[PDB]
C-alpha cells in the first residue's frame, strides 16, 4: 500500500540518481579538458625549452589557444561545483523526508506494535529507499574526491575547487554519516522469549533477545561491523550489566532478503551495587554501538532500545507492563528515562483502543463497546459516552481503585492471564460476557427465563477469577440474581471451567437441586454450549 | 603593494638603427619561458614573435625598419607552483 | 565457443561457491553452540556464586556441568571438522586458481600478443573476468569465515583449540590466494601505442602522444574510484613519461568493468649498449588497494616496447616487435636481442600474411609467399622446415642489395596502404613473382597482357608493370618499367599512370600495356573506375 | 612432569563419626568453583553433592553412616584464562 507522499519520494530518488549520473559524465569531460591542457603545455614547454639549444618552435597562437582552454575548464569547474551544491541540497531534502517522516512513522508504528494491535510494515521497502539514497550519496562522494584529484594536477589563483570543494565535502559527509546513523535501528525490541507478549520488560537472570538492522544494504559491509550491546551507558537510580554474548557481527545470510542484521540471543541482566521512582517505573536503555570505516570515512554508530523496565520477580510484571503501556501509548520520544517523574495524562478514547489491544494481541477477540464502557466506569465514575474524559497514570495503575486493595491495570492483567491459560476457547467463541455492570447484569437477564445465566469476571480479587450469575424469580414477580464465589487459577488446575458449569448444583429444600444453570444468555441450552469441552 | 604585468618594468637599454636590446626586472614568479612580439604600430603587416627561456632577463630584436614606431610586448608563462598566465607588458619604441 | 576445459572450470567455480555457502551455515551452528555453552556457564556460575551469598550450596547440579563439559566437547569436535573442511576448501581453490592464472589467463595473455602483430584478435576479456570474479567472491566469503574463527576463539577457547593451532595457516593460505588472484587480474588490456600509427603497437616515438589501458578483473564495486594507477617506464639507455601519469580506475565502461585509460602520455630520453631498434623497455603500472584490512600491492607491465627518435626507424622497430612476439611468450624479456632465437618459415609465413590481413582485405597467397621464401633462404621449393635467422630477416642486408628483407617489405606495405590500396584489395596486384614465372605466365596469353608487381631494387618500395613482346626466334621477352615510387604517386594515381602510358618503338608512341590485365581482362574494366576526369 | 588433576592432593584432617573435613592444597589455576561428591562405595544409593567457591580450600561433609566406605570426589571448573574442566581427584574414607 503506497502513499502518494511515497511515490513522490520514489521519484525524488530516481531524480537524485540521474542527477549524479549526469555529473559523473560531466566530470569525464572536465577531466579530459585539463588533461588536454596540461599535456599540451608540457609538450609545448619541453619543446620551447629543448630546442632553445631555434626560438620559433612555439607560436604565440598556441599559447593563446592554451590560455583560452584553461579559461574554458574554469568556466566548467565553476558550473560543476554549483551543480554539485545543487545536488547536495536536493539530497538534504530527500533525507529529512526519509529520516524525519517515513522512518519516524515506522519507529512509531513499531511502538504501537509492541503494545498490541497493528503489526507494522516490514522495513524492506524502507531499506530500499535508504540504500537508493546512500548509493547516490556515495557516487557523489567519489566525484567530490575526484575534484580534489583534479586540483592537485591543475590549479590556478581563482580555482573554483580550492574555494568551494571544502564545503561540498563537509556537506556530503554530514549527509552520509547521518543517513547511516539513522539506518541503524532496533528491529526487534528486547524481550524475554518466554513472555513474548511483554516486550520491554526484562527480569534479571532470564535470557532475552534483541535484533538490530542496518538499512544501508552495502555488501562492502558484510562481516565488517561488530555491534557491542550494553545497558546503562553514561542519575539518582539503579544500574545493571549485561551478561552473556555481548558482541555480534552483522552478516547478510541471516535475513531472507539478504539484509544486514545482527541477532543477540544470549543476553541476561544482573544488578550492580551503589548508594527515585519505584522499580516498575524506573526506565533503562539498552544501547548498541559500532564503528564503520567506509572508503576512508570513520562513522560512529549508536542506537538504543525503547526504554525498558527491569524487574526482580515475575509478580512485578503487571506493574511493569502498565509502565510500558503508559509510555508507548502517550509519547514517541524513544529515550525518556525520566518519563515517570511527571507522567502525562491520556484520554479514554486512546486508553480504550489499547485495552482492546491487550485482548486482540493475545486472543481471537478484543473488547466490545459494552465491555469497554463498563471499564470506563471503573476508571472514572458513572456516566455515558466518555469520549473526551481524561485518565491519570494514578487512576490507571499506581493507585488502587474504587476503594479495593489493588490497581485497575493489575486486576486486568491478571484477568487476561487467566483468559490466556485457562478458559481461552470460551473467550474466543464469545461465551464469556466478561465485563458487565450489576444493573445491566440484572436488566439483561430479567427479560429471560429463570434458568438463564452468564459468565463474568470477579471484581473482588487482584488474582482475577471468573464466575457465573443466574436468575431465581420471586412471588412479587421480581428477578433476583445469584453469583457464586469466583473460580480462580488455583481451582481451574483441577477442573476445566466448562466441566465446572455442567456438573454444578446447589441446594433446594434439602436435595442438591441439579444445575441452577440451564441456559447461556441469549436463549442457548447449556449442553449445546459446553458439551464440546467435557468428558 | 602590487603590479600584475608579467614583467613589472620593461625598457630598451642599447640600440642600433636596425636592432634593439630589452631588459626587464628579474621576475618574483618562476617563469617557464617568455614570448617576445614586435610589430609596426599601424602596420597591417603581421606581428613577429620568438621565445626566450625563463632563465633570461633580456633579448635582442633585429631587422627593424629604422625610423618606424614598433610596439613591443613581453608575455610570460608560469606553471611552477600552479598555472598562472600573467597579463603582459608592452612599450613603444622607434629607432 | 566454450572448450571442455572451460565448462569444467565453470563447474569447479560453482562447486567452490556452494562449498563455502555450506561452511558459512556450518558456522552459524558452531557459533550457536559456543554461545549456548558460554551463556550457560556464566548463568550457572553467577547463580552458584550469588546464592552462596544467602547460605545455599546446592543450586548447581553436577548433572548440569557434565552436560556442559559435554557440549564443549561437541563443539571442539565441530571446530575440528570445520577447520579441516576449510583447509579442504583452500586446496580446491588453489587448484582452480592455477587453472585460471596458469592456463586460461596465460592463453589470453598470448592471444593478445598474436593480436598485436596482426593475428585474429580473441581478446574479449569479459568471460575471463566473470570467472576471476566468481572465484574472488568465493575467496572473500572464505576470508570472512576464517576471521569469524578468530572471533569465536577470543570468546571461547581451551588447551587444545583447533582454531589456535590451525587457523593461522588457514589465514596465511587464503591471503596468498587472494593477493595473488588480484595481482593476476591486473592486466594491460590495450598495449601502449601511438594513436597515429595504430598498426604499430609497442613502438613509441619520443615526444609523440601514446595511449594505454589497464583493467582489473575483480569486478568488486567496493573498489570503484579507490585505486590510483601510477604509470612509468624503466623502473628499478633510459626514459621518462610526461603528461598525465596517474589515473583512477572507474567503472563507467562496455560492461561496467573496472578500467583505467591513459591517453596523454609521451616519452623523453634522460642522460647505452644495444642498437636502439632492438633495445627493449617496459612500461609498468603500479597501485595499492586496501580491502577489508588487507594491503595488496599491484604491479603489471606492458609487453616490451621499442622506443625511437625518428619515424625512419619504425620498420626496424616493428621488425623487433614481430620477432619478439612471434617467438617468445615471456612478457618481460628486455634482453631478448642479445641472443635472438631462430624461427621456422612456417611461422614467419603466417606473420607476413598477417601484416597484409591486418591492414587490408587480402593477405598473401602461397605463390606470393613462396617467392618471399626465396628472398630469405635461397632457391628451393616446400620450405616447411627451413629455419630463419634474425640476421636473415632484418639485421643483415639481403641478396647483395643495400637493405634488410623486412625494411623492403614494410615499405612496400606502406605503399600499398596509402596509394594503390584499392587495387591490392580485389587482387589486381599480383605483387610477388619470380621473373621466370612472370615470363612463363604471360607467354601463354596475348602480347598486350600485363601484370603489376613490386620493385626489388629500392628500400623505398615502389610498383611497376610488366608485359610481353614476342620475337623472331619465336621466344617471348619481358619488359618492365622503372618502378613508380611514393614520390611519383603523389602527382598521379597509379591507375591513371596505366591508362595514359605509352612508349616509343620506332617513330611514334603506342600504348604498350594498354590492353589486358593478366587473366583476359579489358583494361578499361580494370582501371576505368579511377580515370574520373 | 606435573600432576594433572583438578586439586593435586586431597586429604581428611579432622573427623567425627558422622562428619569429615577435607583439605586440598590450593590450586595454581583460578578455580571458579568446585563440586564435592560423596557416596557409599559400590552402592546404588545415589551420590550426594554440593558446591564450594573457588575461594575455599576445604569443605565439611556430614550425615555419614559411621563405619561405611565413602568415595569422595572433588571437581573444579576453570574459565579464567580459557575454559579448562580439569580431571578430578578421588579418595576413599570410612569413618
Amino acid at each position: 500500500v503506497v502513499t502518494e507522499k511515497q511515490q513522490m519520494l520514489e521519484q525524488h530518488l530516481q531524480d537524485v540518481r540521474k542527477r549524479v549520473q549526469d555529473l559523473e559524465q560531466k566530470m569525464k569531460v572536465v577531466e579530459n579538458l585539463q588533461d588536454d591542457f596540461d599535456f599540451n603545455y608540457k609538450t609545448l614547454k619541453s619543446q620551447g625549452d629543448m630546442q632553445d639549444l631555434n626560438n620559433q618552435s612555439v607560436t604565440r597562437q598556441k599559447m593563446q589557444q592554451l590560455e583560452q582552454m584553461l579559461t574554458a575548464l574554469d568556466q566548467m569547474r565553476r558550473s560543476i561545483v554549483s551543480e554539485l551544491a545543487g545536488l547536495l541540497s536536493a539530497m538534504e531534502y530527500v533525507q529529512k523526508t526519509l529520516t524525519d517522516e517515513e522512518l519516524a512513522d515506522w519507529k512509531r508504528r513499531q511502538q504501537i506494535a509492541c503494545i498490541g494491535g497493528p503489526p507494522n510494515i516490514c522495513l524492506d521497502r524502507l531499506e530500499n529507499w535508504i540504500t537508493s539514497l546512500a548509493e547516490s550519496q556515495l557516487q557523489t562522494r567519489q566525484q567530490i574526491k575526484k575534484l580534489e584529484e583534479l586540483q592537485q594536477k591543475v590549479s590556478y589563483k581563482g580555482d573554483p575547487i580550492v574555494q568551494h570543494r571544502p564545503m561540498l565535502e563537509e556537506r556530503i559527509v554530514e549527509l552520509f554519516r547521518n543517513l547511516m546513523k539513522s539506518a541503524f535501528v532496533v528491529e526487534r525490541q528486547p524481550c524475554m522469549p518466554m513472555h513474548p507478549d511483554r516486550p520491554l520488560v526484562i527480569k534479571t537472570g532470564v535470557q532475552f533477545t534483541t535484533k538490530v538492522r542496518l538499512l544501508v544494504k552495502f555488501p562492502e559491509l558484510n562481516y565488517q561491523l561488530k555491534i557491542k550491546v550494553c545497558i546503562d551507558k553514561d542519575r539518582g537510580s539503579r544500574k545493571f550489566n549485561i551478561l552473556g554474548t555481548n558482541t555480534k557481527v552483522m552478516n547478510m545470510e541471516e535475513s531472507n532478503n539478504g539484509s544486514l542484521s545482527a541477532e543477540f540471543k544470549h543476553l541476561t541482566l544482573r544488578e550492580q551495587r551503589c548508594g527515585s521512582l519505584i522499580v516498575t517505573e524506573e526506565l533503562h536503555l539498552i544501547t548498541f554501538e559500532t564503528e564503520v570505516y567506509h572508503q576512508g570515512l570513520k562513522i560512529d554508530l549508536e542506537t538504543h532500545s525503547l526504554p525498558v523496565v527491569v524487574i526482580s520477580n515475575i509478580c512485578q510484571m503487571p506493574n511493569a507492563w502498565a509502565s510500558i503501556l503508559w509510555y508507548n501509548m502517550l509519547t514517541n520520544n524513544p529515550k525518556n528515562v525520566n518519563f515517570f517523574t511527571k507522567p502525562p495524562i491520556g484520554t479514554w478514547d486512546q486508553v480504550a483502543e489499547v485495552l482492546s489491544w491487550q485482548f486482540s494481541s493475545t486472543t481471537k477477540r478484543g473488547l466490545s463497546i459494552e465491555q469497554l464502557t463498563t471499564l470506563a466506569e471503573k476508571l472514572l465514575g458513572p456516566g455515558v459516552n466518555y469520549s473526551g474524559c481524561q485518565i491519570t497514570w494514578a487512576k490507571f495503575c499506581k493507585e488502587n481503585m474504587a476503594g479495593k486493595g489493588f490497581s485497575f491495570w493489575v486486576w486486568l492483567d491478571n484477568i487476561i492471564d487467566l483468559v490466556k491459560k485457562y478458559i481461552l476457547a470460551l473467550w474466543n467463541e464469545g461465551y464469556i460476557m466478561g465485563f458487565i455492570s450489576k444493573e445491566r447484569e440484572r436488566a439483561i437477564l430479567s427479560t429471560k427465563p429463570p434458568g438463564t445465566f452468564l459468565l463474568r469476571f470477579s471484581e473482588s480479587s487482584k488474582e482475577g477469577g471468573v464466575t457465573f450469575t443466574w436468575v431465581e424469580k420471586d412471588i412479587s414477580g421480581k428477578t433476583q440474581i445469584q453469583s457464586v464465589e469466583p473460580y480462580t487459577k488455583q481451582q481451574l488446575n483441577n477442573m476445566s471451567f466448562a466441566e465446572i458449569i455442567m456438573g454444578y448444583k446447589i441446594m433446594d429444600a434439602t436435595n442438591i437441586l441439579v444445575s441452577p444453570l440451564v441456559y447461556l444468555y441469549p436463549d442457548i441450552p447449556k449442553e449445546e454450549a459446553f458439551g464440546k469441552y467435557c468428558r | 603593494g602590487s603590479v600584475s604585468s608579467v614583467p613589472t618594468k620593461l625598457e630598451v637599454v642599447a640600440a642600433t638603427p636596425t636592432s634593439l636590446l630589452i631588459s626587464w626586472d628579474a621576475p618574483a614568479v618562476t617563469v617557464d619561458f617568455y614570448h617576445i612580439t614586435y610589430g609596426e604600430t599601424g602596420g597591417n603587416s603581421p606581428v613577429q614573435e620568438f621565445t626566450v627561456p625563463g632563465s633570461k632577463s633580456t633579448a635582442t630584436i633585429s631587422g627593424l625598419k629604422p625610423g618606424v614606431d614598433y610596439t613591443i610586448t613581453v608575455y610570460a608563462y608560469v606553471s611552477y607552483p600552479e598555472y598562472y598566465f600573467p597579463s603582459p607588458i608592452s612599450i613603444n619604441y622607434r629607432t
